[PDB]
RNA sequence: ACUGAACUCCUCACACCCAAUUGGACCAAUCUAUCACCCUAUAGAAGAACUAAUGUUAGUAUAAGUAACAUGAAAACAUUCU
């Protein structure tokens, strides 16, 4: 639930997409086991999936441990220093291959309630609303009920 | 830490302070003797609708009085004990109806007042008093702080209303407190003797605010209404009221003319403003007397 | 309610009462000074200073002597009341009695008292005492004594 | 059980830089199996929390509860231990930082009830934990002002954002 | 009478831990001048008092041992004296008590 | 102007007891018996000059450093927080005392010391005013007082009940800062130094240089304030509870100059008087 | 005219709101075979899952620091007194 939950409001680390869009994942371990049935699918992701990953995502850094592991995982780094740390256990290659483009495609910002589904800093261009908007003014600038 | 004024006073220091302290009152209380001699404020003549200052007294105890019809009638001796007129309020200013005259009555240790109450009777000039009560008068009714006030202030004839604490009686039960009759002694009746019944209603899943339940009695202001005021004694500043007044004896009571509609416009042949001494005009004697008193020294009553 | 009520209510009853004070009275002559418990101290304190009147009052007086009988439950202290404790006051119309506060009693944390007769022979209590006199208040009162005197 | 507590004066710090304030002394001394409840023991512990060693020897002194008596023993052996081991310089220059009161093991005995029926009585231990400081007792928080009042409540209204909105 | 429900440890809090239930600071302590312990005001010094007490028993045995058995008050004013004192006139026709040791400085 | 006197001032008094207190020969060890009614045959093993009387009440009991006024050190009258030179026998004196002549003398002057520093700030800057000295009055006299020369355009002028009122309230102020009495030890030379603007301060030195065997002085600071003192001091300024500045004469051979004697009341905190006790002893204090 | 639902439309998604009953897809932990080797895989087994039986045992709360309970007096602690 929302009240037993932390919030934030909706952000970008450097303004990502204003100059330049910058990917902000950074490094990619996985950890594989030769010999187990876990590691299977993310072995054959090695096989043939990482390459081509690899060359398609030149800014971020991968490495394949490749050591005796009852659960195979990747951990995923990003440019303002979040860490995430996911299991690839039992999954199959399509499943891990879609797993790992989305680590690509995510940004370092925690996945909780995203308060507003909007951002600006400069929300007025007339500028905002007070009370004396919308007020005529009035001859000496007198009050009501006011002599002088 | 906790101070007392004599703490750390020597052993031949506390007679000395003692001594000072109460020759101080005795001057400033002595000084006040004359108020028409210090400037005062402007003396109006009675008019209809107007209210007086009253007095606060001592309840000194009870005697029998007796009339030339042969009634007897117990009265109440209250004297009256330093009372002075402390203070003076407009109606704009206290933001009421009237007028107000706050005066205090039998005085009482500097050392066990509050620094406050100590200031206030520092700019008066006088030694601070137990009890200080507010008494609502008209404009041309207004007294200079200052001024004593005397007994003969009443006169014989007149109705009075008193007010003061009731003697406490703690906390009580239902039987003492409010007359319930209580449940029989023999018949059964296992632990119900004293007890109040049913306190409420069934259908009611609550009790009704003000209801009559043991709790504690007397220590509350009660007025008593229209008290006759038999007889004057000024040199002791004695007012022998009729019947009995609230309080225990050597108690403070607030003593005003009768609020009743009856006595409304008998304030005619009253002093005004107060009674002065001062003015010294027909001396008043030792004893006031009404009419009906059977005054001592008098021959004995033959019913003709 | 118990307006004006002089006495307190202690022992079994009346009759407990008056033996309870008898026997701290006893006590009190006996040794010239008794702890006991505040209130019984305070109550037996009367008592005291009654004696001594009755004791004064002579040992050939026959009312006093049967008071004496009574009050004294050992009767080698009766001499004693009328050969010792009464000439002993017989400058002083009262105040025989010294009673002090004594630190709560250790089991039952119940308020102490001591009492004694003026004038006994056992080492002096630990009296408190008002400040001296040459103390920086006193002086300054001194001080005003002295010039309220010289105006006068 | 658990004994922690003791275990508290066992910690050694690395020697201080010159440029580095004085690091204020701290003891720890408890008193185990304290035949008397933890509720009524708190109270003591309560009175004692924010005053120097000899303001709570002294209201401890004229205390007429047991515990008093126990805590006011307790408070001696660790202003005594304080000047002796870990190296205090004033006996005096000594404060209650913590003072609490916990349960001890308790025994189980029979409450005997007027008729066949009974009830379980249990007697009561306690253990009191004292912390000392050395320095002199840390100034009582102040009231808050009208002004301090005045101040948050403006901060409140210059905080409030136009909510649900662009 | 029983409770309808179980009374909370927030409820239970506000009860125990009220200023009218809490311990109540005193400000009657003062160092006593002649030995220097804690005294309360208004109560005599509970270590000197101990002291006068000591020597009142010590005196008090003395007496017992002096009279010799129950029921046997004298009829004279009694004097204590220490070692290296002598009765006075006044002490003349008193009870003299014997001590073995030297006159405290309190005792006068 | 002077703040830079001031200034001036306190760089000396900084300068000297920074001389005072490199000369001590590496934290030497001074044994100091404690002769006492109270806990009687203590010693005291505590530093050469570092060590001050309070650190040995601070040594006993925190009721030793609340009601502990003087140190008599071989009988000889001592202030709290000057610092001991020699291994010595100690004693402490509070006002509850038989015979507090010395602590009675020690408060009134303290008093004194802190009136003349409140009247000093007192003034506008336009005016000048000189301090000459606090006399050696008795307390049964019933008001410390200070002399001082005012410049010549108040002359004709005599404080309100308002301005009496304004220099009480500064000196509640003063209590209320809770500053300690410093004190030094010094040669003549030094207090000519720092006390060459003031004539009057520059004769009295003199003359106390002159009954001392040697020329040594004492000064005293309770915060940005240096006077010299006739004798030892109170410890703290916050013992003060009852102080109010009473009446101000002046001196009647006004020939060379003219002489203001401010003369104040006051009344510690361990013998605090009732409001209308003290109502009376105010009264006496303005004659 | 406007307001007004989980109805309908809209962007994306879709097995994802009935009692008893019935059908199906998964699965915690444990043991075994064979793996695996910072805690797992495929199978075979089974004392295989507890917000509820005035459930059983144990701990600790609530009522509650409540109800209730106890030591005749002084003293030399010899003794005496009630
Ligand atoms: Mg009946
Ligand atoms: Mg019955
Ligand atoms: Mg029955
Ligand atoms: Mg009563
Ligand atoms: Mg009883
Ligand atoms: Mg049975
Ligand atoms: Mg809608
Ligand atoms: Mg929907
Ligand atoms: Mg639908
Ligand atoms: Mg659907
Ligand atoms: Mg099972
Ligand atoms: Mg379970
Ligand atoms: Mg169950
Ligand atoms: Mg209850
Ligand atoms: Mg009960
Ligand atoms: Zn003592």
């Amino acid at each position: 639930t929302a009240r037993g939950t932390p919030s934030r409001f909706l952000a970008s680390v450097l303004h990502n997409g204003l100059g330049r869009y910058v990917q902000q994942l950074q490094r990619l371990s996985f950890s594989v086991s030769r010999d187990g049935a876990s590691s299977r699918g993310a072995r054959e992701f090695v096989e043939r999936e990482v390459i081509d990953f690899a060359r398609r995502n030149p800014g971020v850094v991968i490495y394949v441990n490749s050591r005796p592991c009852c659960v195979p995982r990747v951990v995923a780094e990003y440019l303002n220093g979040a860490v995430r740390e996911e299991s690839i256990h039992c999954k199959s290659v399509e499943e891990i291959s879609t797993l790992v483009q989305k680590l690509a495609d995510q940004s370092g910002l925690d996945v909780i309630r995203i308060r507003k589904p909007f951002h600006t800093d400069n929300p007025s261009i007339q500028g905002q609303w007070h009370p004396f908007t919308n007020k005529p003014t009035t001859f000496r600038g007198l009050r009501p009920r006011e002599v002088q | 830490s906790g101070t007392w004024w004599d703490e750390h006073l020597s052993e031949e220091n506390v007679p000395f302070i003692k001594q000072l302290v109460s020759d101080e009152d005795k001057a400033q209380l002595a000084s006040k003797l004359c108020p028409l001699k210090d400037e005062p404020w402007p003396i109006h003549p009675w008019e209809p609708g107007s209210f007086r200052v009253g007095l606060i007294a001592l309840k000194l105890g009870m005697m029998p009085l007796w009339t030339k019809d042969g009634q007897k009638h117990v009265v109440t001796l209250l004297q009256v004990q330093d009372c002075h007129v402390l203070k003076y309020t407009s109606k704009e200013n206290c933001n009421g109806k009237m007028a107000t005259l706050s005066v205090g009555g039998k005085t009482v240790s500097r050392f066990r007042k509050a620094t406050s109450i100590l200031e206030f009777y520092r700019e008066l000039g006088l030694p601070p008093k137990q009890t200080v009560k507010i008494f609502n008068i008209t404009d041309n009714a207004a007294i200079k702080p200052g001024t004593p006030l005397y007994a003969a202030h009443f006169r014989p004839g007149q109705y009075v209303d008193v007010t003061a604490k009731t003697i406490g009686k703690g906390f009580q039960g239902v039987m003492k407190r409010w007359g319930f009759k209580g449940q029989p002694a023999t018949h059964g009746q296992t632990k119900t003797h004293r007890r109040p019944g049913a306190v409420a209603t069934g259908d009611i899943g609550r009790v009704w605010p003000g209801t009559k339940m043991p709790g504690k009695m007397g220590n509350i202001y009660r007025t008593e209404y229209g008290l006759k005021v038999w007889r004057i004694n000024t040199k002791h500043n004695i007012i022998y009221v009729n019947g009995s007044v609230p309080g225990h004896k050597n108690c403070l009571v607030k003593v005003k003319d009768s609020k009743l509609p009856a006595y409304k416009d008998l304030g005619k042949n009253l002093p005004f403003p107060t009674y002065f001494p001062d003015g010294d005009e027909e001396e008043l004697p030792e004893d006031l007397y009404d009419e009906n008193v059977c005054q001592p020294g008098a021959p004995s009553i033959t019913f003709a | 309610i118990s307006h004006g009520r002089v006495f307190r209510r202690m022992g079994l009853g009346p009759e407990s009462r008056i033996h309870l004070l008898r026997n701290l009275l006893t006590g009190l002559v006996r040794h010239e000074r008794i702890e006991a418990p505040w209130a019984r101290v305070d109550e037996m304190r009367g008592y005291a200073e009654k004696l001594i009147d009755y004791g004064k009052l002579g040992d050939t007086n026959e009312r006093a002597m049967r008071m004496a009988d009574f009050w004294l439950t050992e009767k080698d202290l009766i001499p004693k009341l009328f050969q010792v404790l009464a000439p002993r006051y017989k400058d002083q119309t009262g105040g025989y009695t010294r009673m002090l506060q004594i630190p709560n009693r250790s089991l039952d944390r119940a308020k102490m008292a001591v009492i004694e007769y003026k004038g006994n022979c056992l080492p002096p209590l630990p009296l408190p005492r008002r400040d001296s006199h040459l103390t920086l208040l006193n002086q300054l009162l001194q001080g005003l004594r002295q010039d309220l005197r010289q105006s006068q | 059980i658990s004994r922690k507590w003791e275990k508290k004066n066992k910690i050694v710090y690395p020697p201080q830089l010159p440029g580095e304030p004085r690091r204020p002394a701290e003891i720890y001394h408890c008193r185990r199996q304290i035949k008397y409840s933890k509720d009524k023991m708190w109270y003591l512990a309560k009175l004692i929390r924010g005053m120097s060693i000899d303001q709570a020897l002294a209201q401890l002194e004229f205390n007429d509860k047991k515990g008093a008596k126990i805590i006011k023993e307790v408070l001696l052996e660790a202003q005594d231990m304080a000047v002796r081991d870990h190296n205090v310089e004033f006996r005096s220059n000594l404060y209650i930082a913590e003072s609490t009161s916990g349960r001890g093991q308790c025994l189980k005995r029979i409450r005997y009830h007027g008729r066949g029926r009974f009830g379980i009585m249990e007697k009561v231990y306690c253990h009191y934990f004292v912390k000392l400081v050395e320095g002199p007792p840390p100034p009582p928080e102040p009231p808050k002002t009208a002004v301090a009042h005045a101040k948050e409540y403006i901060q409140q209204l210059r905080s409030r954002t136009i909510v649900h909105t662009l | 009478a029983a409770p309808k429900n179980r009374r909370t440890i927030e409820v239970n809090r506000c009860r125990r831990r009220n200023p009218q239930k809490l311990i109540k600071v005193k400000n009657n302590i003062d160092v006593c001048p002649e030995c220097g312990h804690l005294k309360q005001k208004h109560v005599l010094c509970a270590y000197c008092y101990e002291k006068v007490c000591k020597e009142t028993a010590e005196i008090r045995r003395q007496i017992g041992k002096q009279e010799g058995g129950p029921f046997k008050a004298p009829t004279i004013e009694t004097v204590v004296l220490y070692t290296g004192e002598t009765p006075s006139e006044q002490d003349q026709g008193k009870r003299i008590i014997e001590r073995d040791r030297k006159r405290p400085s309190w005792f006068t | 102007s002077p703040t830079e006197l001031t200034e001036m001032r306190n760089d000396l008094f900084n300068k000297e007891k920074a001389r005072q207190l490199s000369l001590t020969p590496r934290t030497e060890k001074i044994e100091v018996k404690h002769v006492g009614k109270t806990d009687p045959g203590t010693v005291f093993v505590m530093n050469k000059n570092i060590s001050t009387p309070y650190s040995c009440a601070m040594h006993l009991s925190e009721w030793y450093c609340r009601k502990s006024i003087l140190a008599l050190v071989d009988g000889q009258p001592w202030d709290m927080y000057k610092p001991l030179t020699k291994s010595c026998e100690i004693k402490f004196l509070t006002f509850k005392d038989c015979d507090p002549g010395e602590v009675n003398k020690a408060y009134w002057r303290s008093c004194a010391m802190m009136m003349g520093c409140v009247i000093e700030r007192a003034f506008k800057d336009e005016y000048m005013v000189n301090l000459v000295r606090a006399p050696e009055v008795p307390v049964i006299s019933g008001a410390f007082c200070y002399d001082v020369v005012l410049d010549s355009k108040l002359d004709e002028w005599m404080p309100t009940k308002e301005n009496l009122r304004s220099f009480t309230k500064d000196a509640h102020a003063l209590i209320y800062k809770d500053l300690p009495f410093e004190t030094l030890e010094v040669e003549a030379k030094v207090a000519l130094e720092i006390f060459q603007h003031s004539k009057y301060k520059v004769d009295f030195i003199e003359e106390k240089a002159s009954q001392n065997p040697e020329r040594i002085v004492k000064l005293h600071r309770i915060g940005d304030f240096i006077d010299v003192s006739e004798g030892p001091l109170i410890p703290r300024t916050s013992i003060c509870f009852q102080y109010e500045v009473s009446a101000v004469h002046n001196l009647q051979p006004t020939q060379p100059s003219l002489i203001r004697r401010f003369q104040g009341v006051s009344l510690p905190v361990h013998l605090r008087a009732h409001f209308t006790i003290w109502d009376k002893l105010l009264e006496r204090s303005r004659k």
